[PDB]
RNA sequence: CAGGCCUUGACAUGCUAGGGAACCCGGGUGAAAGCCUGGGGUGCCCCGCGAGGGGAGCCCUAGCACAGGUGCUGCAUGGCCGUCGUCAGCUCGUGCCGUGAGGUGUUGGGUUAAGUCCCGCAACGAGCGCAACCCCCGCCGUUAGUUGCCAGCGGUUCGGCCGGGCACUCUAACGGGACUGCCCGCGAAAGCGGGAGGAAGGAGGGGACGACGUCUGGUCAGCAUGGCCCUUACGGCCUGGGCGACACACGUGCUACAAUGCCCACUACAAAGCGAUGCCACCCGGCAACGGGGAGCUAAUCGCAAAAAGGUGGGCCCAGUUCGGAUUGGGGUCUGCAACCCGACCCCAUGAAGCCGGAAUCGCUAGUAAUCGCGGAUCAGCCAUGCCGCGGUGAAUACG
């Protein structure tokens, strides 16, 4: 029946169920165009479906929590991306070299003292 | 404008103005002297006269030490006329 | 930039066109990280570069862009007791940046009360050769030209 | 329920293991040492005894819990486990 | 005007902390400030005993106090008498449970506190201050580590104009986090001034 | 600011409903800047203190809300130059 | 004005606004610490010492 | 705006509660 | 600072001549401090059926010996810190060279973030610094589950709510993985370029750590400490004022000059923390601040909580404006013994300067700058736009 991967970007998890059919996904309940309406970034962490030229084979159920709402997309990322390479791995060729699995460790910076914002310093004479 | 800092000390208007007309000096150059500052200072030895004034083409700065505060004061104008000779003639070794 | 060389970043193709040169674009829209925003600008004025106009956005973009990058421009250095500007031709990195940033910059110039409509409006006008970009091109490469003859003290 | 406290998470974690590990034999089903997200008590300090204030060292002090689960007590249970090795310290907890 | 406390740098590494105990929010303070009464009790009265360190303990009107020493004798006494004189006197203070305790220490001259007060008690007995920092490394040494440092700074000898002073041999990498470096410190005040005394042992990599 | 109670210290307070009682005299000092001219005070000359001497204010039903010390002004400015 | 001020501190005067935190090993009123009893100096001191039960150079 | 007691992104910036950002 | 008071002291140890002790309450007075004052009466080792008694807990007075001093000197000092500087350095031992100061090593070639490492070499080694050992983050394993879950079925009042399960997510403890180890290419080697696999490569990113020394750096006001100075006063208590004064000048910052914006109304997605004379769900009065009631929580199980920018759709239409919210009038709330001087917040009215800033000048190389909100210490309250942390969205460019 089903196809697991587990995607994060910055403090956000995403769960993901490969499961097969029309391509319709749900995110914590409601359909990607309903959580994520606006951002442009959203079309997509999907871009893992269409690496491997699979477009409609799965539907989706993701439930996402952690970070934001952008985050939380490049998690989905590695999410279908962990997912669909599970579920037939001859899929890591044209899924890998295409940087579609390897979560990027970017994350913010810790605050130093003597400093303001982690880097920028205070004005001098 | 002129800001005159005179630091475990008590200073006097006239004074002051005395410090204002010798820094007047370095007005022969013709050049921006920006938020100049002086500070006054005792020391066991002697007095002490620091200054660091920025200008266009960089910043000055310095430190007179004297037994007599004025003679130090003196001194102080003397090392930064040196400093601001330097930065106004600087590059002209252009050949 | 001491030690070595400085890698250029490679940029995520847009999720409309596919193309990285409009993200750089979007991100030179951009402002304080508001990133949606940046985008939105970008596809509404290629709304109306359809609307008014109509063609092929994205080719209307890549040609005004074309029309902006400078080929030949000025950097100055000391010889001597003067400083003079000198004629160099520009990487087509610098091309691109210099592109992108006039292109902007000359769009937020313009009279247009929304600011999707001075992007349209200023792209569509590059892409005939008309607007403030397009004379910064220009202007740049009669700076250089006329100081040929400073050619020699070329790095 | 028994509920563990204390700094040393070494100290404490071996308590752990005694307590819950020693009530498998004198009892049963001892469901098994449960980490809780630990509370963190932050000190920033100014370095010097003067002015300075742009250098300072970071102090922490780590509270961590732990809950463990004997399902059925067998009693007796409630005494090979009426004393136990401590150790130095650490808080015991015990409801039902 | 630079260097990291090399015990402070390291507890919970090479080395552990002297008062070990859990407490929590309402009572921290009073428990703590027992200890530093606990200390002041001990240290001025167990001065010439030796010593350097006093680990302790608690559960609940329990104090353990331990005490590591150089020569147990002047805490136990005779048949064992001053030790229980004292284990009053804590539980005077502490109001609960008092242990007064003796753990002796193996070679005085391998312990940090221990080296570093007998150079202090030595400048303040008027000595070559270079000679005496020589030779409390020597003796170190001597008795085995795998290096040693100290440092004395003040009127050294008297002298108006303060200085420092600074030997060591072998090594001491204060860097490294697993050193094992006992270090202690001592006060000379002389009819002149104050002087601070700083002992550095390597004793070894864990 | 203050929203129920009416603050007079009950030291002053005591001293004002006393000599209005008696034959109504004056030169009452305080320090206390901390009171509000209560209605009882109207008229009188108290004498008030800014912390180097004892301001005297004569009191008018102009003023009542206010505090006692508000009239007997802490700072001796007169100028710059 | 200064071992006097440490005394006032203990016994609790009229009105409990006055009450101010010292500390219990100089007398600083300033930047004393509720948890510890202690000002960010002598706080340092101990933790360095480790006569600060459990507490530790942060680093993260 | 931030500095605006009357609006709700002034309330925001002060961290209060009123007409203009209720609770 | 002004005025009102205290002397053996607010505080330590010790000795004495009277009395007593302990302790709780008024009074008179005063702004208070202080001064003056009416009470009850001490267990105890105890000659005791008694008067009584001795002692010493503890108080006072008198008297000292003394205390006390944020008074002076950071060039008499300890301690701790700033700084050059995370810069690649600084030295020692023996040997050799020079009458000597001193050289050599440590220089040279090559390479590295690096006195990093390789190869040379009258030098051969060694130490303090570099690195590594420690923490945080990124991937996987185990151990573990009153946090998570229709992933699984059942029930489902529809709240993961019940049953049930640890697969998830997580939580927090212990492991693994990166080594230039493998391929090509170059080199004499160290090592550089390029490739593969990998979550991650060339120090994976951030932290903690900062040599011999420098600045006669900084602090006697955190503390300590030598020496000098004051002892009904440079000590001590109190009420009040001041530390917030305002012609002026500089430094750090907040909010802005607007449409990539402002306003309203609905609607999303964090992290780290903190909570018992505390965090307050929810109900009610109030336009509101707040005030009533009132449940839960020693807290992964309750609460602060709303995150904000974003998303939606509506208004504004270039206006000193629906930009900006200074200033001031008036009306309220809360803390607190008390908000004159001097608190914060709320509401009504008032809507200043400001149209992007001279000479000059600061920060930042990537999850960084910019922008957006959240927490915490300290704390009755708060002048926090400060500081220390935390995530959200997320660029530009580096020829040289
Ligand atoms: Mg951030
Ligand atoms: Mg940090
Ligand atoms: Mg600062
Ligand atoms: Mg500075
Ligand atoms: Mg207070
Ligand atoms: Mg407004
Ligand atoms: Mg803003
Ligand atoms: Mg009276
Ligand atoms: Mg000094
Ligand atoms: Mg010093
Ligand atoms: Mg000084
Ligand atoms: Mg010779
Ligand atoms: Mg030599
Ligand atoms: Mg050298
Ligand atoms: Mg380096
Ligand atoms: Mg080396
Ligand atoms: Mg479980
Ligand atoms: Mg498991
Ligand atoms: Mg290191
Ligand atoms: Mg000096
Ligand atoms: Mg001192
Ligand atoms: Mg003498
Ligand atoms: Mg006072
Ligand atoms: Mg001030
Ligand atoms: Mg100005
Ligand atoms: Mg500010
Ligand atoms: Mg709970
Ligand atoms: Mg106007
Ligand atoms: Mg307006
Ligand atoms: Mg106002
Ligand atoms: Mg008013
Ligand atoms: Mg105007
Ligand atoms: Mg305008
Ligand atoms: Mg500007
Ligand atoms: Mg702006
Ligand atoms: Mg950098
Ligand atoms: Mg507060
Ligand atoms: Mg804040
Ligand atoms: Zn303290």
């Amino acid at each position: 029946e089903q196809y697991y991967g587990t995607g994060r970007r910055k403090e956000a998890v995403a769960r993901v169920f490969l499961r097969p059919g029309n391509g319709k996904v749900t995110v914590n309940g409601q359909d990607f165009n309903e959580y994520f309406q606006g951002l442009v970034r959203a079309v997509a962490a999907l871009e893992p479906l269409r690496a491997v030229d699979a477009l409609g084979h799965f539907d989706a159920y993701i439930t996402v929590r952690g970070g934001g709402k952008s985050g939380q997309i490049d998690a989905i990322k590695l999410g279908i991306a962990r997912a669909l390479v599970q579920y037939n791995p001859d899929y890591r060729a044209k899924l890998k070299p295409l940087g579609f699995l390897t979560r990027d460790a970017r994350v913010v910076e810790r605050k130093k003292y003597g400093k303001h914002k982690a880097r920028r310093a205070p004005q001098y004479s | 404008t002129m800001n005159i800092t005179s630091k475990q000390m008590e200073i006097t208007p006239a004074i002051r103005q005395h410090v204002a007309d010798r820094l007047a000096k370095l007005e022969k150059w013709q050049t921006h002297l920006i938020n100049p500052h002086i500070i006054l200072s005792k020391e066991p030895q002697g007095f002490v006269a620091d200054a660091t004034i920025n200008t266009p083409n960089g910043v000055l700065v310095a430190s007179g030490k004297h037994e007599d505060m004025y003679t130090a004061i003196n001194e102080l104008i003397n090392k930064l006329e040196r400093q601001l000779n330097k930065l106004q003639h600087k590059g002209e070794a252009r050949r | 930039a001491r030690r070595r060389r400085a890698e250029v970043r490679q940029l995520q193709p847009d999720l409309v066109y596919g193309d990285v040169l409009v993200t750089a674009f979007i991100n030179k829209i951009m402002r304080d990280g508001k990133k949606n925003l940046a985008a939105r600008i970008f596809y509404d004025a290629c709304k109306i570069i359809q609307e008014k106009t109509g063609q092929e956005p994205l080719k209307v973009f890549k040609q005004a862009v074309e029309n902006v990058k400078p080929r030949m421009e000025v950097r100055s250095r000391r010889v001597g007791g003067a400083n003079y500007q000198v004629p160099m031709e520009v990487s087509p990195r610098r091309q691109q940046s210099l592109a992108l940033r006039w292109l902007v910059q000359a769009a937020n110039q313009r009279p247009e009360r929304r600011a999707a409509v001075r992007i349209a409006h200023e792209l569509m006008d590059a892409a005939e050769g008309k607007g403030g970009a397009v004379k910064k091109k220009e202007d740049v490469e009669r700076m250089a030209e006329a100081n040929r003859a400073y050619a020699h003290y070329r790095w | 329920r028994i509920k563990l406290r204390g700094f040393d998470h070494k100290t404490l974690d071996a308590s752990a293991q005694k307590i819950v590990e020693a009530a498998r034999r004198s009892g049963a089903q001892v469901s098994g040492p449960i980490p809780l997200p630990t509370r963190v008590r932050r000190f920033t300090v100014i370095r010097g005894p003067f002015k300075h204030k742009d250098s300072r060292e970071h102090f922490e002090l780590r509270t961590h819990n732990r809950l463990v689960d004997i399902i059925n007590p067998n009693r007796k249970t409630i005494e090979q486990l009426m004393t136990l090795d401590l150790p130095t310290g650490v808080e015991i907890e015990i409801k039902t | 005007g630079n260097k990291i406390h090399p015990i402070g740098f390291r507890l919970g590494i090479t080395r552990d902390w002297e008062s070990r105990w859990y407490a929590g929010k309402k009572q921290y303070r009073h428990l703590l400030l027992e200890d530093q009464r606990i200390r002041g009790l001990l240290e001025k009265e167990l001065y010439s005993a030796g010593l350097a360190r006093v680990d302790i303990e608690r559960a609940a009107d329990n104090v353990a106090v331990t005490v590591h020493v150089a020569k147990p004798g002047v805490v136990i006494g005779r048949g064992g008498e001053r030790i229980r004189v004292l284990r009053e006197e804590l539980a005077k203070l502490t109001g609960k449970n008092v242990a007064l305790n003796v753990q002796e220490v193996q070679n005085p001259n391998l312990s940090a506190p221990l080296v570093a007060q007998r150079v202090a008690e030595q400048i303040e007995r008027r000595f070559a201050v270079r000679r005496a920092i020589k030779q409390a490394v020597q003796r170190v040494m001597e008795s085995g580590a795998k290096g040693a440092k100290v440092i004395v700074s003040g009127r050294i000898g008297g002298a108006e104009q303060a200085r420092t002073e600074w030997a060591a041999q072998g090594r001491v990498p204060l860097h490294t986090l697993r050193a094992n470096i006992d270090y202690g410190f001592a006060l000379a005040r002389t009819t002149y001034g104050v002087l601070g005394v700083k002992a550095y042992i390597f004793l070894g990599e864990v | 600011s203050l929203k129920k109670g009416v603050f007079v210290d009950d030291h002053l307070l005591e001293k004002v409903l006393e000599l209005n009682a008696k034959g109504e005299k004056r030169l009452i000092k305080t320090w206390s800047r901390r009171s509000t001219i209560v209605p009882e005070m109207v008229g009188h000359t108290i004498a008030v203190y800014n912390g180097k001497q004892h301001v005297p204010v004569y009191i008018t039903e102009n003023m009542v809300g206010h505090k006692l010390g508000e009239f007997a002004p802490t700072r001796t400015y007169r100028g710059h130059g | 004005a200064r071992k006097a001020l440490i005394e006032k501190a203990k016994r609790t005067p009229k009105f409990k606004v006055r009450a101010y935190t010292r500390c219990v090993r100089c007398g600083r009123a300033r930047s004393v610490y509720r948890f510890f009893g202690l000002c960010r100096i002598c706080l340092r001191e101990l933790a360095h010492k480790g006569q600060l039960p459990g507490v530790r150079k942060a680093s993260w | 705006g931030k500095g605006d007691r009357r609006t709700r992104r002034g309330k925001i910036w002060r961290g209060t509660y009123g007409k203009y950002r209720p609770r």
